[PDB]
DNA sequence: TCCGGATCCCCTGGAGAATCCCGGTGCCGAGGCCGCTCAATTGGTCGTAGACAGCTCTAGCACCGCTTAAACGCACGTACGCGCTGTCCCCCGCGTTTTAACCGCCAAGGGGATTACTCCCTAGTCTCCAGGCACGTGTCACATATATACATCCTGTTCCAGTGCCGGACCCGAGC
DNA sequence: GCTCGGGTCCGGCACTGGAACAGGATGTATATATGTGACACGTGCCTGGAGACTAGGGAGTAATCCCCTTGGCGGTTAAAACGCGGGGGACAGCGCGTACGTGCGTTTAAGCGGTGCTAGAGCTGTCTACGACCAATTGAGCGGCCTCGGCACCGGGATTCTCCAGGGGATCCGGA
């Protein structure tokens, strides 16, 4: 029922692919865990606002609308899911 | 049935057929278009409400709409925008 | 003799390959596990629409790739080609978090 | 004895709905009182914005020899226009990717 | 003959006296506080408007105000602020 | 014949005006209707924020041995608190100055 | 009234003073030129916004109030000017 | 033989001085002259409230000083103590202007 | 020292290999058609917000006259970027093994969403009043000046260890 | 074989390079004195906030249903993960040459005080253009469905990129 470690699910090759999309051709070995950390921070920051939007709506299921609102409040507004 | 849900699909479809009669759209692209047009609409409407509150005017009018699009949109896009809006106002005034 | 490319040539090839392509880079179900894991830390037993998870996933990859291109610029600015965690620490401090 | 039901978008000669945008401004709570010409202006502006973005996307798609526009085409269109990039710097396109760009020092000699 | 411009100098001066009877204030610092209270008030009010807009509520209530307080204010500031506002609205309810 | 005049801020027991904030929200056009307890809650959270930033200004001023608060003291208060910095990252105070901050590599030896 | 060359009106030691407030220990001699350019661009943007606000306001005088608006919609809010 | 401080000592002293002080580092008259000059290119016959000029003044020192700690972080990141124009261009491009 | 062979660096060519390009094919979202319905339309009314006229006064604009603060500028100097080199080691390329991602398929049920209802609250209007604002006044908190007091920072001065070397000791060779 | 003298080498000594340390000068703090104006506090007021009552409507709540989400089971493989190497990159050391730092003399231009004008900021009364509110109505816009061709995937051949193994010149070292 509970989950305790899924930050390791963001594997090293996925981070490598993202860095290739960022254009980085050489990645140090110390990058992966701190990118996991900054991912953890960003995810906390967005989903806290998302679940706040949800619980104000008195829902037990989040909407994608709430995720869009959380990103547009944070200054990283998302196109392609509204409506 | 279901309660009606509003979207901007068909208007953008006429716009595409005016600018490119031959090509089509993906529904993902149309979702981006709805997010875009709603985003720009709320930005300009927020600027409009901001200006109308500032100058202690109870009406929203077109004048601050040119003000809002001129402050928000950059440069040549802004003055082009003022151009089609001005001529659209001229035909709307003349019915 | 089995062929072997010199280093960086292949890496540049995945740069071109993944930069032309748009398809999603991380595995989606471990991402769903991670987002549920962090989500239950605020409130118990939340339910997710798959579209919401994919959208938040897309925003997450956008945030990462943006800070990646910033740390790429920083690492070049430090006369190097390899990014290191002080480079990305610089990038996060400059951006304002 | 009513006249023929004519539309204000046709009165402007534009395609974006005057009545819908007018209703959204009335119910979006931006003023208590709304002028007549402002939704016409706004509809014209938005229609021109959609027109120019769709022009850029269609030109990119015909460059990419695809006859249906793609989110990738939208991203490549908005990122390659400077003033739209100034407008849309802080937004993310779903399924969009990024500009093809490698830095000069990353290239081999 | 003059027309007023309203301000928050009296209230901030009072709450300064309950928190510190023995401290003074400069007027330009009070202008900074005026900008502070107006800026935070407009942030909470606009976020409250968006929350009322999302769930199709035409009435603004204290619940989404409390939601916006969690939304903007981080953590400790949020939980304590929710606490004081909650006890305050309990006294107002009893009044 | 009529109840004696007794304000709503006293009913809340708060110093910030319930009536003024209520009127501002009514003419701020954020909703068509307004709940009674919402401006009370808003005045409460505003008064808590102003309160805590006033003790921060007061003890920062007392460290400088000045009984009247300074915009320099306000800037020192907001920049030395992490959560208020997160609240106030993108605002600058007039005559605020900067924190006393030197990089360690800039020091000699 | 009508002036030409006031980009040099921000003197070099003034830029040194800003750098010392920024904690710069050593400044290159080239620096003052691009700081003048960046200052010009920044003031140009905010003053374009300001004259837009005042021109909508039907005023010939630039007020501080509209300057506060122009900065704060640009994400660079200032406090202490009645805003 | 007369006194002469080593390089950087005086610089650190005015660093401490100007960090302690809050007063405006730009002369008011040429700055407002430049403001009138640039504003003339957008609209003729403009007049200025003085407090407007000071408000956009601390806007100018705010934006400048912020780019200067950004430039300081960039410069110390390259193991250097002296800033160059590519540092400011880097800081601006990371900030996205 | 000159000439001739050896050798190394660049210079080139060709093989592998990853990718682009050209059809083939089958597939499923997109566009188009049709039915419905509800929101834009049309018309009239009635109120009221803003444009305008007009007046006032005030703050900005301009000018001038001193009065130094500092900006400019030169000159000499350290120190810092910076480029080369060298050296180590870290991470990409590639191969093999593992594994869980994912499709896809099916069950089940949970709550999202909708409709009906009835009511709690609130916008609105009237009346009245006291709270906050402009105004006036005074007054001590802070700005500034001046005189000490110490911090600190660079640099001359003496100290201490590294080291070459003066003298003794040891070893080696030669004379008796 | 003994003995003695010289040569040479190493231990202590003195010479010398490097570092701890005191001291002076300057800059910053700090103590005391003094004015002054901005903060604080009393005052008139009027108008925005509070009190009473009402109409009604947005919103809470009750029922449902069904759609959407969660759970679980089997297969496959692509993705991950782990190991080897080895070269490319990180990084440190070293010289070096410049490029601001610092310091002092000068120019001047910013700043402050004072004066005069008025352009426009701003307040006030009118009233009219303009637009919210509401009944009738419809046709434009949305939901459902259908068909297909634009496109995703598959497969074969061409093409361009990469990189290392033979030629061409240049340079270096040895021999005459």
């Amino acid at each position: 029922k509970v989950l305790r470690d899924n930050i390791q699910g963001i594997t090293k090759p996925a981070i490598r692919r993202l860095a290739r999309r960022g254009g980085v051709k050489r990645i140090s070995g110390l990058i992966y865990e701190e990118t996991r950390g900054v991912l953890k921070v960003f995810l906390e920051n967005v989903i806290r606002d998302a679940v706040t939007y949800t619980e104000h709506a008195k829902r037990k299921t989040v909407t994608a609308m709430d995720v869009v609102y959380a990103l547009k409040r944070q200054g990283r507004t998302l196109y392609g899911f509204g409506g | 049935k279901r309660s009606r849900k509003e979207s901007y699909s068909v208007y953008v479809y006429k716009v595409l057929k005016q600018v490119h009669p031959d090509t089509g759209i993906s529904s993902k692209a149309m979702g981006i278009m709805n997010s875009f047009v709603n985003d720009i609409f709320e930005r300009i409407a927020g600027e409009a409400s901001r200006l109308a509150h500032y100058n202690k005017r109870s009406t929203i009018t077109s004048r601050e709409i040119q003000t809002a699009v001129r402050l928000l949109l950059p440069g040549e896009l802004a003055k082009h925008a003022v151009s089609e809006g001005t001529k659209a106002v001229t035909k709307y005034t003349s019915a | 003799k089995p062929h072997r490319y010199r280093p960086g040539t292949v890496a540049l090839r995945e740069i071109r390959r993944y930069q032309k392509s748009t398809e999603l880079l991380i595995r989606k179900l471990p991402f769903q596990r991670l987002v549920r894991e962090i989500a239950q830390d605020f409130k118990t037993d939340l339910r997710f629409q798959s579209s919401a998870v994919m959208a938040l996933q897309e925003a997450s990859e956008a945030y990462l790739v943006g800070l990646f291109e910033d740390t790429n610029l920083a690492a070049i600015h430090a006369k190097r080609v390899t990014i290191m965690p002080k480079d990305i620490q610089l990038a996060r401090r400059i951006r304002g978090e | 004895a009513r006249a023929k039901a004519k539309t204000r978008s046709s009165r402007a000669g534009l395609q974006f709905p005057v009545g819908r945008v007018h209703r959204l401004l009335r119910k979006g709570n931006y003023s208590e009182r709304v002028g007549a010409g402002a939704p016409v202006y706004l509809a014209a502006v938005l229609e021109y914005l959609t027109a120019e973005i769709l022009e850029l996307a269609g030109n990119a798609a015909r460059d990419n020899k695809k006859t249906r526009i793609i989110p990738r085409h939208l991203q490549l269109a908005i990122r390659n226009d400077e003033e739209l990039n100034k407008l849309l710097g802080r937004v993310t396109i779903a399924q969009g990717g990024v500009l093809p760009n490698i830095q000069a020092v990353l290239l081999p000699k």
